[PDB]
């Protein structure tokens, strides 16, 4: 999110 | 393995050959010798200066170190080198997609294309760069052509498994995918020549108890922790011992914290790098049931799993599909996500949780979302207060009307509040209280946004903070934008044409997708009034905004899973279409254990048509509401001691099978 | 200014969101603007400026992938917005793509070619890849935004770029005041009054108070400078507080002055510089010394707030800081001569030999000594190694020239084998003897200067793929410290002699390309320079001893690189400007006492470069001096220079103790 | 340098 960090699953 | 050998003896034979140098260098890069393949590629180099494909393999190997800033001179370097030359193209944009630069990724990645139009990685990194932005131009054909490029490399696979939910390949292609991943998996365990481990037959060496291993490079503050977090410490002593392997260092949070201190071994594998090494001690803690919680995510070392240090392997939560690996014995789900009809999908075998193998620390977590209150001119979601405090902060108040749910009347208290929030001022006192504005909760305690610690004033949430109207339906999804699709999109648009009277509600999951959907909801008859946007908040906004919304519209093709239990926990119904892979029956599992069927569309015709009806039917929505508002609480959804005690019973019936007959599907 | 009774009137009106969020962000409240943007694009959601402004705070929050939707969002809404794209492109650069930096600059001035931060920021990034294209123009231009800007009140020339292009020694001076006044104005809004400071050393129980304050207390040049300094000073007279503007990154070099120093401060958990100035104060401070200037992590504030009575610009910025809360810039004779002192803001301080300073001794002493090996050079194959002594008395034949050389036999090609093969290192009689390549596999931080290194270290000319039978002027600053005229200068020195190569390196790898054409525009082939990697600090400063001549840049010297490159034994030949930044190299050789390496004009640098390339008598005898004199000289000796550092503070603090303003201290 | 980090002095 713009100013801190949102964190998700993503692919490696 | 034997390409180090022979590269090594390439140069005995030859001291000063800089292909077999770089060639070497890559191997070494494959195997995880960074340091080492780093040096080779420089000899390479000072060999021949002009080498494009070395600069571009050690672009690799920087990146792979998180030299980010190297890789990048490194990829350009070979572009300038070679103007022509498609892989520093590809691999450029690729380090532009990790920096959510997508615009520049999608020109780096077209420009490869261009220079060599057969290059399949290239086309599927481009085209989830385009599911990213929500670019659905060729769109047909584009899916047509992914179906095709992976048709034709089965006979390593250039989708990922983490994809290949989103596009339309059969069954039998996305479990094939997985098993190619999970293959390559063992050939880098291989080299460590491991003799094959000798695994308790028995619980004798524990004291009775059972010993469950939990590998996650997600404990920390990722959406694993959000859902799993009070599960190792509510483990029954006893019976079970808790072994947490984490796979990533400690990231600082109060996530992190909890699962150290509640657990009964906590384990930091990210210090033992070396896979061997790494399961060795997975083996030496005597493990019986381990649990893997990445599948193919961000931070996997699957390879751990690969070498087959535990007699029962399990997958969990953190991955929503199969593994397609024979070196995992059983995936937890229920039927509900993944029905016994379907098990072909899986490699793996199917052990079903009895309502939803999904779960959630919504309860824990957040839980100033067990009640709220309203300000007056009743609406339930137009302007909302939370508060650990505010049945106090009431109760100080000279009228209330409770209908449960207070409401307060129009006075000169809700008066200061609503310009509070029409100044975008910070906070204001109200009878010695903090009343605070749900704009501001990392200004006010950062912690509490993050959901590291429940907050400790009052918080006012309301549609006029967001651009909502005050006198219509909000309809929200509240997902990423990737997982929309065009289909989506028109049954979306066809319910806001039935309902005048309303907007659906989207976030800037990336805003560079924004305009996209805006242009393909005006293809369709959608006035720009009609679909709002609002960037993506610090989570417990998040959470707590989800009570602004009247009903959430789930994406068919890939569902809300933490999204899906952060809307239900906020008290908003959500409709599902749930379809064929795991993905699309996530949020459906999850009402099934709430207990309303009533959201479950069989068909589009049917999704729109509840909707609809949810939009219209007001006292039906109040009624439904009002049934999620209560079942939270009242169903195993958000149970976390509930979920564990059940998930301990699959695990002794995992065990005791063993203790005979090999892995079987479990009821 | 209250826009905040602006909003009051109305709610909804997105300009003034915009611009309290733009002010916030003025004094630093990064959060609560954050606040503001989103309620400005709440309201108006295709409203570029928001957007754009908005990534510039992302930006500092440093959410630098948040930044980037910003800014391309801004480009989505209005493709012709200029000023979102030379922030854009901004960002490229930072990341390190200069290529993009430029791309995206250059739309910004398509878009708007009235652009003057944008030009000199692009003037920049030209300048850091050596691409001279239109140089003289670029140039002149340069000049002509700042004779401008400074007629009307911000200079778009950083003062830390001001010695890089032709401005004058009145127009440098005057960029500096700029960025000096606008710490003074970011100060004023917080109403302080004058601090009371201490007048004679009673309560410090007779010891003067030092206040170092560095955002490089850490893997940084400065520490590779200073490190041992304050751990050097004398109790007895001196109190020694460290201030440090940046987190403990977990370096040795942040251990080590945190051990030393008396009292180790972390301003960097103290973000207000109000609340950081009257620490400072209540520390009863007599001398603050700014080792940042105009570079990374400065927090100037904290010296526009005059907490101490006395203020001295040291070591770290190579410039004046055109402020008059500055007092003193401590210097020497060579670098700023008083007959030149006008450039100065600040009164000169004098160091009886060099301002500078470096912690090599104490860093690199397994470089005190050498071997080489035979088939005599002192600089083919090279060992070091602080077990070197041992080592070779563990072997049957050695001819002493103070220089060891091993003969050719089994024990001299196995290490040979080694090289070749590029294998990581072996053992001979036990001793363990590793590849210069190799080192960040044998020991981290051995690598990094961190630690002193356990082995023994082999260092080619085959590594890096120098000549065996040539000689090899290097250089090795970072490439934008060359200009035309430099380039010029070497190649010339390079056609007078035929046996050489000029050995360079990728700083950044980019740059190559524009300096090899520029070279073949009046050189010789692609076989002339050779470029090498940047290299760990220890290696860098290890193979520096392969080298015959260290060739100078005359724009702006080898500072830390300077003494890099003499701690090997390497001359330097040298053409003293006139900025202090264009001085330090001559100024350093001065102290080493070879006064015969420091040219007047072009033509005796090529001269000079000349003659140690071709009289190979002359060359034993220049570079037997300089391995000599970095030892018995004054230069490396980090106690002497401590001490008279110490003599110069009394000198200081007694002349203000007699109730006097500052004056030259001489 | 090219796997690590090499700190230099630079503008603010
Ligand atoms: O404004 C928002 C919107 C979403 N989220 C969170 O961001 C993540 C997105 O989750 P993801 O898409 O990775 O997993 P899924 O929903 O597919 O399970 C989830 O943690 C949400 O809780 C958030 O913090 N703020
Ligand atoms: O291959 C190299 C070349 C340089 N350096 C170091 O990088 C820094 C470059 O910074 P800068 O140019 O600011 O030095 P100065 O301007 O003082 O010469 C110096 O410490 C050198 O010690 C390095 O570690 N490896
Ligand atoms: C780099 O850092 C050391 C720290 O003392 C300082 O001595 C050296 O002068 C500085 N280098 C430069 O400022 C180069 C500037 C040209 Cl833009
Ligand atoms: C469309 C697929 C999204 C995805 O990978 N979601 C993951 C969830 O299934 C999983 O439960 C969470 C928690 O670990 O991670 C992201």
């Amino acid at each position: 999110y713009p100013g801190g960090s949102t964190p998700v699953s993503s692919a490696n | 393995e034997e390409a180090v050998r022979l590269y090594r003896k390439a140069l005995e034979v030859f001291p000063e050959f800089a292909a077999a140098h770089s060639n070497l260098a890559s191997v070494l890069q494959q195997q995880g010798k960074l340091q080492e393949a780093l040096m080779h590629y420089k000899e390479a180099i000072r060999i021949s200066p002009t080498f494009a494909d070395a600069y571009s393999n050690m672009g690799n190997t920087l990146k792979e170190m998180q030299d980010v800033q190297g890789a990048l001179q490194c990829y350009t370097r070979a572009i300038q080198i070679n103007p022509a030359f498609a892989d520093a193209h590809s691999n450029l944009a690729s380090i532009h997609k990790d920096s959510g630069n997508i615009p520049e990724a999608i020109a780096s990645y077209r420009t490869a294309l261009k220079l060599k139009p057969d290059f399949p990685d290239a086309y599927c990194n481009l085209a989830h760069c385009l599911q990213i932005v929500c670019d659905w131009t060729d769109y047909d054909e584009r899916m047509k052509k992914l179906v095709s490029i992976v048709a034709d490399q089965l006979e390593l696979p250039s989708v990922h498994p983490h994809h290949s939910m989103l596009y339309p390949l059969s069954h039998g292609f996305r479990k094939a995918i997985a098993e190619r991943h999970g293959n390559l998996c063992l050939d880098k365990i291989n080299v460590l020549h491991k003799p094959p481990y000798e695994h308790p037959k028995d619980l004798k060496l524990s004291d009775g108890r059972l010993r469950v291993g939990y590998v996650s490079s997600d404990f920390g503050n990722h959406p694993t922790s959000h859902l799993m977090q009070s599960i190792p410490g509510m483990h029954n002593p006893d019976k079970f011992e808790v072994f947490c392997y984490a796979l990533s260092p400690d990231d600082g949070t109060n996530f992190r914290v909890k699962v150290m201190a509640e657990a009964n071994h906590f384990i930091d594998l990210s210090q033992i790098p070396c896979n061997g090494k790494a399961a060795d001690r997975i083996h030496q803690d005597g493990i019986h049931i381990l649990v893997n919680m990445n599948g193919y995510t961000k931070g996997a070392r699957n390879e751990l799993f690969a070498l087959r240090p535990a007699p029962i392997q399990a997958m969990w939560l953190g991955y929503p599909g199969t593994s397609g690996a024979l070196f995992m014995d059983y995936i937890i789900t229920d039927q509900e996500t993944s029905p016994a009809e379907v098990a072909e999908q899986y490699s793996e075998k199917l052990a079903y949780m009895p309502h939803t193998f999904f779960i959630g620390d919504h309860a824990n977590m957040f839980p100033h979302l067990k009640k709220k209150a309203v300000i007056d001119f009743i609406y339930d979601n137009r302007i909302v207060l939370n508060g650990i405090d505010l049945k106090a902060f009431l109760d100080s108040l000279p009228d209330v009307k409770i209908v449960n749910m207070p409401v307060i009347p129009m006075n000169t208290i809700a008066e200061a509040v609503i310009e509070m929030i029409n100044r975008g001022q910070i906070q204001i006192t109200i009878n010695g209280f903090s009343i605070s504005n749900g704009l501001a909760t990392t200004q006010i305690n950062n912690k509490a946004a993050t959901g590291e610690e429940v907050p400790r004033t009052i918080i006012v949430t309301t549609r006029s903070q967001y651009g909502l109207p005050e006198d219509a339906i909000v309809y929200c999804n509240f997902n990423q934008l990737y997982k929309i699709d065009p289909s989506t999109l028109q049954m979306w648009a066809n319910i806001l044409k039935r309902v005048p009277n309303s907007v659906l509600w989207l976030l800037r999951f990336p805003a560079v997708g924004e305009p996209n959907i805006q242009q393909y909801a005006q293809n369709m008859g959608l006035p720009q009034n009609r679909i709002i946007f609002s960037p993506v908040a610090p989570k417990e906004e998040h959470v707590r905004r989800g009570q602004l919304a009247d009903v959430c519209l789930d994406t068919p093709l890939c569902n809300g899973h933490t999204t899906g239990m952060d809307v239900l926990w906020a008290g908003t119904p959500m409709v599902t279409m749930p379809g064929e892979t795991l993905a699309s029956r996530v949020a459906a599992s999850q009402l099934t254990c709430l207990g309303c069927l009533e959201l479950i569309a069989k068909n589009r015709q049917e999704y729109e048509d509840i909707a609809v009806k949810l939009g219209t039917d007001l006292e039906y929505l109040k009624k439904v509401r009002g049934k999620v508002w209560k079942q939270r609480i009242s169903s195993p959804l958000f149970n976390t001691k509930q979920y564990t005690m059940e998930l301990e019973r699959l695990y002794l019936q995992m065990w005791e099978h063993y203790a005979a007959n090999k892995p079987d599907h479990m009821i």
